RNA sequence: CUUUCU
RNA sequence: ACCCCCGCCGUUAGUUGCCAGCGGUUCGGCCGGGCACUCUAACGGGACUGCCCGCGAAAGCGGGAGGAAGGAGGGGACGACGUCUGGUCAGCAUGGCCCUUACGGCCUGGGCGACACACGUGCUACAAUGCCCACUACAAAGCGAUGCCACCCGGCAACGGGGAGCUAAUCGCAAAAAGGUGGGCCCAGUUCGGAUUGGGGUCUGCAACCCGACCCCAUGAAGCCGGAAUCGCUAGUAAUCGCGGAUCAGC
């Protein structure tokens, strides 16, 4: 059923399906369905109501989730724009921020390509 | 190919129906030099031909190919101009590895999810006439004799 | 530059990590086996002469 | 009882220098089992030919450490008479041991 | 795969060990 | 990124916590750009060396756990 | 009472001892099927006795150490052909014509310099 | 086939 | 051709090999014992178109036997007179010209890592002949005493405590991976893919902002096999899978 913020996993395993949620991978699903002993291999469609809301009442309030991180981590970058660090103009840039190359790649942090002219 | 006419690399006998033809589809199926999994596939699916049909696997087999064989096909030529597409007869060796070319691209063109049912499958339906293969192979025989007023080259 | 620092480097220095090899012959930096304290290029040459005791040409 | 590793680039000064050590403790003792070639370690370097960029091209150097080991079981003074300082140690290594 | 850290094949293609792959 | 220390420049310290014992000073330049901001030594303007000339960078309390040269950018129009 | 074939091929080497009598084949301790198990080529390895009858009237003890288990299965039927010619001169006329007795000496060759693996070149763009 | 120039 | 590596066999040699034989085995070649075998590394043997059929004047050509191996068995090393006014004065050497409180030196800091763009070489992919997790001996060149680190314990881990063995065929790096056996996923931009990014750490190092690698949580981008063009490879090759080294604090 629904679990976080607004989420709706739905008929595939749990394990997966708890994934559809910002804030949970491969591993947080794996602490929350042991510390709940739920069964991986259960489909949502059929699990108990029992069993859903022991998972919903540890999830929710375990860790920061869906919405209250995606505010958090854009008042990190928000942060980062202060007086104005490094990594601040990089963000304020659009440019990559981990010390890579930009003479080429790049691609991922920027618009497709812009391409230009040159020479004679 | 400058000098000689190449030796035809002579193959290592089936391991389980004893012939020569089936090493060289396994070998065919083959990628990345997996012959393992190569061969399971090619007998799980002749399991595959025994549970769907009375069927012996190998004389389907070696029908199906004897099938999908093209007796003509169109090479391309230079005309001291134009490149027009010439019709001739084809060598038995390259009927034979065509034939086997075509069955496992045609099995791996199939909908079915598992290697050995798409070899499967493939066979069965060539043997009967109609698989993919025997398409991308009428085709073939097609393009070359609706050519056929090139048919006064060969070279 | 190539004098002051064949110099330079041999001078122990304000922390091991500014510290480096050079070919003791062929004074320098780059490709410099530590087995022998000698620069590629000035050590083919050694190698070559009989210089270098039991290296040889190896051919497998 | 007494163990004598030898090392060596050259292959014809251990089968020389060590198979003297043969007869140097048979003729004037007891027992010997036999020189023991060993596993040689092989060092490999691998130079760009030129001074400059040719980055292909190369030249293949090896520097070949033979060992060989000899074992004698009966320490009498008969024998570390030669077996002491008759010398004839030349691009040879020495190792003694028990 | 192999470019995934989080895998055990991310991890020997990298040369590493971690939970993803441990000393026995 | 360390756990046992931050690595901080000594003479940037000292002159920074014998500045503390009374000291409001900008005229504080340094080219340790590598050291830490250091727990609440906010206030002061040091100016940071970016290779060619110093900037000013006001050290405020949202910007601690950082380096200096965070601030004092090397290359131009980026 | 003892019968010996040294079997090679390609790094790996096959010590090959044959015996009367029974028919089962062991393999560094280990029965011949539940070592090389899910290995569709094994079978091969004792075609040498199918070639001659032997089919199980020999047991067979192998150790068998080196390289790879296709290598190791053909060390093997070296070995086994090797090792019953040794017990009979008259086991050439029929164990040679199929040449289970010769060495196979294709083994890995060397990688190149300038090549990326042997023979496979880098990558011309001319452009 | 195709190729003017350099 | 004379040299090295790889194919077959023989001689010489027993802290690596072994129930091969027999004995004891806490059943680990571990224990006395044994080089038979395997290997290790030195020295020999072996192949000559020598032998048989066919063609040819001859060289040699096609085929056959024997033989581990034929007709250059397979891989190296090995580069004629010369060509390109090729390459390098920045490895070095060297003729000449130029700088000498500077065109020399030393330092701290930054830069060589810039990024609207274009190209070469590569990696990882785009999945079910696949991905994930667990179990499971395939074996094969090299490195290691400012070192390789077994084994215990703490940490999810990187790593941190301790700590045995090994100057190393003896001990360590070492898990080979693909494979095999089971279990999962069920064709989804997915349990494919792992870019980007937030956060928390570990290690080397005086120091990791500009600029390190690694681990862990989160975040999961493009990508569904690539236009015109175009590349490699003829066999243990290509394709694929891991393993080592050099340089090297780390990368
Ligand atoms: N000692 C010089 C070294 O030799 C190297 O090796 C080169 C050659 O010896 C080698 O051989 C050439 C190849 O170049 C060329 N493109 C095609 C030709 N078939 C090859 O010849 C081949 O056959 C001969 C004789 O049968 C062998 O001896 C030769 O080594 C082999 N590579 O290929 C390399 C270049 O393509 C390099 N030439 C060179 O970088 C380096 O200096
Ligand atoms: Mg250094
Ligand atoms: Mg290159
Ligand atoms: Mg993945
Ligand atoms: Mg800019
Ligand atoms: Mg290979
Ligand atoms: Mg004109
Ligand atoms: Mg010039
Ligand atoms: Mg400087
Ligand atoms: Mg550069
Ligand atoms: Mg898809």
């Amino acid at each position: 059923a629904r679990i976080a913020g607004v989420e709706i996993p739905r008929n595939k395993r749990v394990d997966v399906a708890l994934t559809y949620i910002y804030g949970i991978g491969k591993a947080r699903a794996k602490e929350a369905l042991e510390k709940t002993g739920i069964n991986p291999a259960t489909r949502v469609k059929d699990l108990t109501e029992a069993e859903v809301v022991r998972l919903r009442e540890y999830v929710e309030n375990t860790w920061k989730l869906e919405g209250e991180l995606r505010a958090e981590v854009a008042a990190n970058i928000k942060r980062l724009m202060d007086i104005g660090c490094y990594r601040g103009l990089r963000h304020r840039r659009g440019l990559p921020v981990r010390g890579q190359r930009t003479r080429t790649n790049a691609r991922t942090r920027k618009g497709p390509r812009k391409t230009v002219a040159g020479k004679k | 190919a400058r000098r000689r006419r190449a030796e035809v690399r002579q193959l290592q006998p089936d391991l389980v129906y004893g012939d020569v033809l089936v090493t060289a589809f396994i070998n065919k199926i083959m990628r990345d030099g997996k012959k393992n999994l190569a061969a399971r596939i090619f007998y799980d699916a002749c399991k595959i031909i025994q549970e769907k049909t009375g069927q012996e696997p190998l004389k389907v087999f070696k029908q199906a190919v004897e099938n999908v064989k093209p007796r003509m096909e169109v090479r391309s030529r230079r005309v001291g101009g134009a490149n027009y597409q010439v019709p001739m007869e084809v060598s038995p060796r390259r009927q034979q590895s065509l034939a086997l070319r075509w069955l496992v691209q045609a099995a791996n063109q199939r909908p079915e999810r598992r290697a050995a049912v798409r070899i499967a499958h493939e066979l069965m339906d060539a043997a009967e006439g109609k698989g993919g293969a025997v398409k991308k192979k009428e085709d073939v025989e097609r393009m070359a004799e609706a050519n056929r007023a090139y048919a006064h080259y060969r070279w | 530059a190539r004098k002051a620092l064949i110099e330079k480097a041999k001078r122990t220095p304000k922390f091991k990590v500014r510290a480096y090899t050079r070919c003791v012959r062929c004074g320098r930096a780059r490709s410099v086996y530590r087995f022998f304290g000698l620069c590629r290029i000035c050590l083919r040459e050694l190698a070559h002469k009989g210089q270098l005791p039991g290296v040889r040409k190896a051919s497998w | 009882k007494i163990r004598i590793k030898l090392r060596g680039f050259d292959h014809k000064t251990l089968d020389a220098s060590a198979q003297k050590i043969v007869e140097a403790a048979r003729r004037s003792g007891a027992q010997v089992s036999g020189p023991i070639p060993l596993p040689t370690r092989v060092r490999r370097f691998t130079v760009i030919r030129g001074p400059f960029k040719h980055k292909d091209s190369r030249e293949h150097f090896e520097l070949r450490t033979h060992n060989r080991l000899v074992d004698i079981i009966n320490p009498n003074r008969k024998t570390i008479e030669q077996l002491m300082t008759l010398d004839l140690p030349t691009g040879v290594e020495i190792e003694i041991k028990t | 795969g192999k470019g995934d850290r989080r895998t055990r094949r991310g991890k020997i293609w990298r040369g590493t060990y971690g939970k993803y792959r441990p000393r026995k | 990124s360390l756990k046992k220390g931050v690595f901080v420049d000594d003479h940037l310290l000292e002159k920074v916590l014998e500045l503390n014992a009374k000291g409001e000073k900008r005229l504080i330049k340094t080219w340790s750009r590598r050291s830490t901001i250091v727990p609440e030594m906010v206030g002061h303007t040091i100016a940071v060396y970016n290779g060619k000339q110093h900037v000013p960078v006001y050290i405020t309390e949202n910007m601690v756990g950082h380096k200096l040269g965070e601030f004092a950018p090397t290359r131009t129009y980026r | 009472e003892q019968y010996y074939g040294t079997g090679r091929r390609k790094e790996a080497v096959a010590r090959v001892f044959l015996r009367p009598g029974n028919g089962k084949v062991t393999v560094n301790g280990q029965d011949f099927n539940e070592y090389f198990q899910g290995l569709v080529r094994a079978v091969a390895a004792l075609e040498p006795l199918r070639a001659v009858d032997a089919l199980g009237r020999f047991d067979a003890y192998i150790t068998v150490r080196g390289g790879g288990k296709s290598g190791q299965i053909d060390a093997i039927k070296l070995g086994i052909a090797r090792a019953l010619v040794q017990y009979n001169p008259d086991y050439r006329a029929k164990l040679k014509p199929l040449g289970f007795l010769t060495r196979d000496a294709r083994v890995v060759e060397r990688k190149k310099y300038g090549k990326h693996k042997a023979r496979r070149a880098p990558q011309y763009s001319k452009r």
